[PDB]
């Protein structure tokens, strides 16, 4: 049941008035939150297209990346809207009035940021965001101020993906690098890529599957610390898996082994890739030709092109999340569009 | 292999001018080759020098601000 | 005067870029040229047309009068091609190097005189485009190639804030830094980097600004009374043109609403300003035809004189 | 007989003898370019029987070049059998990196290699317009093919940056795809409000191409405030490349300028990173800066930078890099032309030249290791069509059309506008009249003549009447 | 208000004011002097305004920019 594929055709159009920059799905409701270009943030619903339930416009300037999580204390959701205008914001979606509370803003960014993301490891909730500062930024939702500011690049990252206590980080000086929470220390560096990095993100956990070659852990030591392979996704036009090394196990860098290894390197889009979406053994990802791949971890070969899905660039793809328990991965998945319009492919 | 700059193709011309510099080399005296900039001197001199079994190659390109020091130092490299 | 905002508008963004840098007799031969082209392809103009009637208003007139500039047409034109550039930086060049008290009368205590030839010239323009105050230059034609940032304001607007680099590192500047470039020698060679992106205006004297430095002598001293009441009607027109304006938003103001003694006083009041006015514009029509006799008198002289 | 050559004493010349190279007949270049194109077209078998007929087009094409073009109209118009090397490289190097090739897309392949190896150093208008018939002739003389579309520079676009392969592209896709580039470009890097017409795509495509060969270096020569090094800035961004900007000012010396390239030599062997080099026109002070480029550029790098303890640093560098990088190489030899094949294959060098005139420009120009190995690019000045474009694009932000506008019965090549129907029209032939009429009346000459009234003049009326 | 117009593709609303000025609520353009009669809208998105001034200017509107251009008038 995890292996679903989305038909040609869309399902239903959605009707933007600017550029489409960042889409989240809602882990419990067919709902959907469409960015734009110019600030205003919505929030579409599938089954009912024609009208957004709450059109709220926070930044006067664009908004780039989000993030979506519904909470669950020992709840409810949170988005997060990071965007141009020095500051992110915080929202609160309230199921019974339908329309968007704001919650709290947080700042200290001395640029743009770029990226952000949600998660919750032991009963406490953390935001993190990265900017053009060069600088990794961490925040905790409940208290609302910092716990750890570094640079760990010398140009600025880009995109960034968490689990527990490790944060690892595209750059601009197309090099990945390992961040540890804590201690804020460099474990291994990486490098390979030929242009500044897009999209990255980790590849976690599953629980029973016919035969695996890219999710499962090959030795004790993986086993129990639980990050082994990541992917990545730059401007040269390909997509790679990465294998990271171990520390010195606050775990220390291995002299002689703290450097990445790409593992298989996936090629084929006509532009930059802009994002990527692991679920299970299909690797979903975009580009700025107007189409969106599908790539199988296995083969390393795309089963599937959707050519010509938008007539611009194709900018941001989110998927449910799938390694966990508490929400399950409907059949649900949406692209984004430069050309003011967004499309979701169902059943 | 186009894209190596020391292939030549031979025609009646070239190897007609390779026989009168094998000619004239081995007669020990000088040799000026004076043309217009497009006539490859450069490359069929030393299309006849590197295929051949007597003769070295030595790399002296002259300048404005050119002594006899570098002279000097190409000659004592070989 | 609506259907013709087409016409007279092309003509002063026209007059601002390319023709600061010529003298009065070409000026007027492309300005003919200009009229001809825009009659050609049926744009309507108005026909008497002047650029500082059309621009520089009373008011800017006069403060660029006491503040040290002559009383020449030619002087007021380019001050106004000078002080009308908000895009591109204006160039200087002055023989006598006078303007310069000019500048700083009109920005006070602001201007900040600096140098090419000098060695601490680039810490303090940083300072000073850090703060914001007013730079003029001297010395054009010793152009140094460390403000081509500037010249060709290649800001980047990093975030909330515009940012330049100049030299070797980083500075901040401020919306209200602007900057002048002065040179003294009209023979200097200028560098076609720095030519081709200033707005290069000529403050120098011609045959032809002979010709019309005489005509004014001539006028101001032959004449005088005749200047001083040209000068009258034109400062009592504006001022009745103003106050009208004033008394019309006052009875607009008061008459909105729904009669009493203030709405017939004001309604008097403007009757009067409106007959003042007519009694002016007929005085004013049967004058011009008596500068037109002056300088189809004062020609000869202008000629002997070149 | 050509300047920069001294002639030299008879006591020199009393000792030595000497021979005359001439040019190959048509016959030499014929069989020669036959072995070439045979070469080439070993990679598509299909078409291997039309060896003959390309290599006697290009020949005839060269030849009648040479003899139409002469030294007498332009000081750079030295053609050389190297240019159909070149010509050949460019088609081998365009066919090698390219989709399933048909007889159509060969003969547009050949015709758009000899439009940017040929006749992207023209000057006039007339000219360009021989060169296009020149094309016209050898295409129906020699390949008599139908079905082929137009030859002109704006309908041969071959890009690589919209596929992965060198192959031909649609204009409004490629136009598109420049527009949202460029505003990201911005977005990301310095800001500069840039219009975008097809003359500008036509050109960012030939930097491109020239900026992505093996030891590519090219000159552009154009007009002040055209936009070249913006362009420059702009392909070096999209192949990943690195701008190092030579800031000299007028108190600067060779000091500094052997710094920098001593630095930029360092950064692209060492840090193995490749590297822009745009060399200005202002940045040139003296003759010791054009000899520096001319042993940089005739050779692959420059003997006279490391000497005695620099030079050991340097051996000491590139042996520490050998042996980081695993590779076996032990004499002085192997490390230093390893050193200067990654200078000549991680180095590109670009020259804007504003005034061609001046007796600088000509030195540099009429310089023997900078003509023959750099790809020479006129931008020259502003035809009509172009200003039409950008004005047309620069004034429909603002409301103009509020006239009793009535259309005047005027001459046919008075208008380089498409006829009039609005004011908009009316307007922007206004403006390029006036500009053709003044840089007419004030007797520039043979001089370029910079388009940056133009563009002032058009914000300054769109501010005014916004106004 | 003289005339009412929403747009088809967005949750936007168009406003005719009676005294001539467009108010566009989720800017503030007057596209004619005198009272403007009615509106037409069609999707680049063209607004065409008619008024009782023998003057008919139509505008258009700018997504992105949150502005109205106007393009030509009769
Ligand atoms: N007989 C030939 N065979 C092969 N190539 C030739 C021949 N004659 C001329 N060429 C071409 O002409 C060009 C001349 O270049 P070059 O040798 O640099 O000229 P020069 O020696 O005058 O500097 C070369 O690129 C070469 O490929
Ligand atoms: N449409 C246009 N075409 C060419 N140049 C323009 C245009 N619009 C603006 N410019 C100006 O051209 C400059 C870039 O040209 P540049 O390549 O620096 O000229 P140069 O090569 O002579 O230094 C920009 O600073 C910009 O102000
Ligand atoms: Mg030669």
């Amino acid at each position: 049941v995890l292996k679903w594929i989305p038909r040609n055709l869309p399902s239903c159009l959605i009707n933007v008035e600017s550029s489409v920059t960042s889409v989240k799905l809602h882990p419990n409701l067919p709902i959907v939150f469409v960015a734009t270009d110019h600030g205003k943030l919505y929030a579409f619903d599938l089954f009912n297209y024609t009208i957004p339930l709450a059109s709220l416009q926070s930044h006067t300037k664009a908004i780039t990346s989000m993030d979506v999580l519904f909470t669950n204390y020992t709840n409810y959701l949170v988005i997060v809207t990071a965007s141009k205008d020095l500051q992110i914001h915080v929202f609160k979606w309230v199921s019974e009035e339908c329309k968007f509370q704001q919650i709290r803003s947080l700042l200290g960014h001395e640029h743009i940021v770029s990226a952000v993301k949600i998660w919750q490891k032991n009963n406490d909730v953390h935001i993190a965001s990265c900017s053009r500062d060069q600088t990794v930024k961490i925040w905790d939702f409940h208290n609302g101020w910092s716990l750890k500011t570094f640079q760990p690049h010398s140009q600025w990252v880009r995109s960034i993906d968490v689990l527990g206590d490790y944060i690892i980080s595209g750059s601009h000086d197309t090099t990945l690098r390992l961040t540890h929470w804590p201690s804020g220390n460099g474990l291994s560096v990486g490098t390979g890529h030929e242009f500044p990095i897009e999209k990255v993100k980790f590849i976690h956990f599953i629980e029973d599957s016919p035969e695996i070659r890219f999710r499962t852990p090959s030795t004790d030591r993986y086993k129990n610390w639980g990050m082994q392979y990541c992917v990545s996704a730059s401007r040269d036009r390909t997509i790679k898996i990465w294998e990271i090394p171990l520390p010195t196990l606050a775990p220390i860098p291995n002299p002689t082994d703290s450097n990445f290894r790409c593992v298989l390197t996936l090629k084929g889009h006509l532009s930059w890739v802009r994002d990527i979406s692991i679920r299970g053994q299909y690797l979903f990802s975009c580009a700025d030709d107007k189409s969106v791949r599908c790539w199988d971890l296995n083969t390393g070969q795309c089963l599937h092109v959707w050519e010509k899905l938008h007539t611009g660039f194709v900018n941001c793809l989110d998927l449910d999340v799938d390694f966990d328990s508490n929400v399950t991965p409907r059949q649900m998945m949406v692209t984004g569009g430069l050309d003011c319009k967004s499309n979701v492919f169902m059943r | 292999e186009v894209m190596r700059p020391d292939i030549v193709i031979p025609t009646i011309d070239t190897i007609k001018h390779e026989k009168i510099f094998y000619d004239l080399l081995n007669s020990k005296r000088g040799i000026i080759l004076c043309g217009p900039p497009g006539s490859g001197k450069t490359m069929i001199m030393n299309n006849a020098l590197r295929n051949s079994s007597l003769y070295d190659v030595v790399g002296i390109n002259f300048s404005k601000d050119t002594t006899t020091e570098h002279i000097l130092s190409a000659l004592h490299r070989h | 005067t609506s259907q013709e905002l087409i016409g007279n508008c092309i003509i002063s963004s026209i007059y601002e870029t390319y023709f600061g840098h010529l003298n009065e007799r070409e000026r007027g031969d492309m300005l003919v040229i200009l009229k001809r082209l825009l009659g050609k392809f049926a744009v309507k103009y108005d026909v008497n047309y002047r650029f500082i009637d059309y621009l520089v208003t009373l008011d800017e007139k006069m403060k660029w009068l006491e503040c040290g500039l002559d009383k020449n047409d030619y002087f007021l034109e380019n001050m106004s091609i000078v002080m009308n550039s908000q895009d591109a930086v204006p160039f200087l060049l002055d023989p006598s190097s006078h303007m310069i008290t000019v500048i700083s009368n009109y920005y006070g205590n602001k201007t900040v005189l600096l140098s090419f030839l000098e060695e601490g010239f680039v810490k303090r323009l940083e300072n000073a485009v850090r703060f914001g105050s007013v730079v003029i230059i001297q010395d054009g034609e010793f152009f140094d190639p460390i403000i081509s940032r500037l010249i060709s304001r290649e800001f980047n607007h990093a975030g909330n804030r515009v940012t330049v680099e100049i030299g070797d590192h980083e500075v901040d500047v401020s919306g209200d830094f602007k900057l002048f470039i002065h040179s003294c020698d009209p023979s200097g060679d200028i560098p076609i980097f720095l030519r081709s992106r200033v707005r290069l205006v000529h403050f120098v004297t011609n045959k032809e600004s002979i010709e019309t430095r005489i005509f004014d002598i001539t006028l101001t001293e032959e004449n005088a009374e005749m200047q001083r009441k040209r000068e009258d009607l034109i400062k009592l027109n504006t001022e009745y043109r103003l106050k009208l304006k004033n008394l019309e938003k006052r009875l607009l103001e008061e008459l909105n609403n729904s009669e009493n003694d203030e709405l017939m006083v004001t309604l008097n009041n403007l009757k009067k300003e409106a007959m003042n006015i007519e009694k002016k514009l007929s005085e004013s029509e049967e004058f011009f035809p008596q500068f037109d006799n002056l300088v189809e008198e004062y020609s000869i002289i202008g000629k002997h004189s070149v | 007989t050509d300047p920069g050559r001294i002639p030299m004493s008879e006591r020199f010349t009393r000792h030595a003898a000497i021979l005359y190279l001439g040019y190959p007949s048509g016959k030499s270049l014929s069989q020669i370019y036959e072995i070439y194109y045979k070469a080439i077209f070993k990679l598509v078998p299909e078409f291997r029987s039309y060896t003959e007929p390309f290599a006697r087009a290009s020949v005839h094409l060269y030849n009648e070049c040479k003899a139409r073009y002469s030294t007498g109209l332009q000081s750079h118009y030295l053609f050389s059998p190297r240019e159909l090397t070149r010509l050949v490289r460019g088609v081998y190097t365009a066919i090698n990196t390219g989709p399933r090739q048909t007889l159509r897309s060969l003969i547009r392949l050949w015709a758009y290699e000899a439009w940017r190896i040929f006749a992207d150093r023209l000057v006039g208008v007339k000219e360009k317009n021989s060169f296009e018939q020149l094309l016209y002739e050898t295409v129906d003389k020699y390949l008599p093919n139908q079905d082929l579309g137009n030859i002109s520079s704006t309908s041969l676009l071959f890009s690589g940056l919209l596929s992965l392969d060198f192959k031909e592209v649609n204009k409004t896709d490629l136009v598109n795809f420049i527009e949202e580039r460029f505003k990201t470009f911005c977005d990301e890097e310095l800001e500069v409000p840039m219009v975008i017409h097809e003359s500008m795509v036509d050109h960012i495509l030939r930097i491109d191409r020239a900026l992505k060969q093996v030891q590519g270096h090219m000159m552009l020569i154009g007009a002040s405030r055209t936009g070249k090094t913006i362009l420059t800035r702009f392909v070096a961004w999209l192949n990943g490349l690195k701008i190092v900007q030579p800031k000299i000012h007028r108190h600067s010396n060779l000091s500094d300028f052997d710094m920098i390239l001593k630095k930029a030599i360092s950064d692209c062997s060492l840090k193995e990173s490749r590297t822009c080099l745009i060399i200005d026109e202002s940045n040139i002070l003296e003759t010791a800066f054009l000899e520096r480029m001319n042993t940089l550029l005739a050779n692959a790098d420059i003997p006279d930078l490391f000497q005695g303890e620099e030079y050991d640093k340097l051996l000491n560098n590139l042996r520490n890099k050998t042996r980081s990088l695993g590779l076996l190489l032990d004499t002085e030899q192997e490390l230093y032309d390893w050193f200067v094949g990654e200078i000549a294959k991680n180095l590109h060098v670009v020259f804007t030249i504003c005034d061609p005139t001046n007796n600088k420009s000509s030195a540099m120009i009429s310089s023997p290791a900078l003509f023959n190995r750099c790809i020479i690019n006129w931008m020259g000045d502003w035809d009509t069509k172009t200003m039409s474009q950008v004005a047309n694009n620069m004034v429909d932000v603002v409301p103009m059309e509020f006239t009793d506008f009535i259309v005047p019965e005027v001459n046919k090549e008075l208008v380089f506008t498409e006829p009039i129907q609005t004011i908009r029209d009316a307007v922007v032939n206004i403006l390029i009249h006036f500009d053709r009429n003044f840089y007419q009346k004030m007797k520039v000459g043979v001089n370029p003549r910079s388009p940056g009234y133009f563009i002032d003049g058009l914000r300054a009326l769109v501010k005014l009447v916004t106004a």
